[PDB]
């Protein structure tokens, strides 16, 4: 009977496990050395896709809060592969703007 | 090996092939002598699926679907935690000869 509630409340500290892991390092990656407005609208599709998830609750065991949580990390897929496409474009531009290894 | 393309940009781009085994390989055109990225396409307790019919998506570089001999249509995530077969399709009952995104 407990072991359905342990395993949302491990796809929910995986969850925050992979947010945060993006979340406190994708600052220091979208900060310019010292702005755009992809970057603070990349981080507020990340703050938005973290909303979207979290008006769902996390502690309904039963089935609709589990497949409203389903909906709301399904939204968040999309949104952070959205971002992860746009970044994979930055990639293609990265040997876009250079040829030799020191600017990579 | 009945499909083969490319997509990337102008600037960086990466040629796609995939065969009847479905293994999928990453290469440039430069250089043909290594692929780059090269994995297998599996589903299904890891069985080796047998992809016919290749679309990809306008605008995508990163997903894309294949139709299969198996009756079954899967796309598949090129990179990431979820590179792979993401998932499968069900309805036909004939092996499936051509797939095309709007």
């Amino acid at each position: 009977a407990h072991r359905k509630l342990q395993a949302r409340l491990d796809q929910m500290r995986k969850f925050r496990r992979q947010h945060e892991q993006l979340r406190a390092v994708i600052v220091r990656v979208l900060r310019p050395q010292v702005f755009d407005a992809a970057d603070a609208n990349a981080i507020e599709e990340v703050n938005l896709a973290y909303e979207n998830v979290k008006e769902v609750d996390g502690l309904d065991v039963s089935k609709e809060g589990t497949e409203a949580w389903e909906a709301a990390m399904k939204r968040y897929d999309e949104r952070i592969d959205r971002v992860e496409t746009r970044i994979t474009a930055r990639l293609r531009d990265q040997l876009g703007t250079a040829k030799n290894a020191n600017e990579m | 090996v009945y499909c083969v393309n490319v997509v990337g940009t102008q600037n960086a781009h990466n040629l796609i092939s995939i065969s009847t085994d479905g293994k999928i390989c990453s290469w440039s055109l430069d250089m043909l002598s290594h692929p780059q990225d090269s994995m297998e396409l599996v589903h299904k307790q890891s069985k080796a699926v047998a992809v016919t019919s290749m679309s990809f998506p306008v605008g995508d570089v990163n997903n894309f679907v294949v139709g299969s001999e198996e009756g079954s249509v899967y796309t598949a995530c090129r990179h990431g935690s979820k590179a792979g077969i993401s998932e499968m399709f069900e309805g036909h009952q004939g092996p499936i000869t051509g797939i095309h995104c709007h």
